[PDB]
């Protein structure tokens, strides 16, 4: 049967290769892939902590694997899994940015590469992928609203008042009070029950 | 992930 989902994924899928591939063996002058401490996974033997609080560092030379396979199939998940490595890079390698001026780089020629190949994806996926053209590393919409400040309240219970214990979105970057969300204000990456809603399966019948 | 631990927490 003919199927535009599986012809939209294909044509994505070598389309993808195509800007995957500059960033892989994104070279500068002195012939240096920039993209060498994202492509490949660190000893696992020599690193427990490391994949501890980063349990998805996450591989290139595997995404780009991944995506000939047409797993990603859209954009949606592609772009995730780059702007992914890069993410982590900058965390725990450092400060905030340890490689970051080197992976960047390549962000950088990332996103040019992601406007090049917009093109086709509005030929093929239309405007139900938008444009992603809005900057940034973190969000790519940012705002998505209208309020979003780093002293704002955010939790279910609507009192919209920093009482009590309560942890920040890493995303939103909006106060949820620990006791209703069921934390132990030990998270280090917490996110909140719209960004990435976290499922705990306690003993549910 | 900063925690918040009521909005004063004055020291003295
Ligand atoms: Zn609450
Ligand atoms: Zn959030």
């Amino acid at each position: 049967s003919m199927n535009i989902e599986v012809a939209r994924a294909a044509r994505l899928a070598q389309i993808f290769k195509e800007i995957c591939d500059g960033i892989i063996s994104y070279r500068d002058s002195s012939q240096q892939t920039l993209a060498a401490p994202l492509l490949n996974l660190p000893p696992k033997k020599k690193n427990a902590d490391y994949y501890e609080k980063i349990s998805d560092p996450l591989d290139l030379s595997t995404i780009e694997k991944q995506i000939l396979i047409g797993y990603y199939k859209t954009v949606e998940a592609f772009d995730a899994d780059m702007l992914k490595v890069f993410r982590n890079a900058e965390k725990y390698y450092g400060r905030k940015s340890p490689i970051g001026r080197d992976v960047c780089r390549l962000r950088k020629a990332y996103y040019s590469a992601r406007h090049e190949a917009s093109a086709q994806i509005d030929e093929i996926v239309g405007e139900t992928a938008s444009e992603a053209d809005s900057s940034e590393t973190s969000v790519s919409e940012k705002e998505s609203g209208h309020e979003k400040d780093d002293d704002v309240i955010r939790c279910i219970c609507g009192l919209y008042k920093d009482e009590g214990l309560m942890i920040q979105c890493d995303k939103c970057m909006v106060w949820q009070h620990c006791d209703c969300m069921g934390v132990n204000t030990d998270v280090e990456h917490y996110l909140c029950e719209q960004c990435d809603p976290r499922p705990v399966d306690r003993e549910v019948p | 992930a900063r925690t918040k631990q009521t909005a004063r927490k004055s020291t003295g």
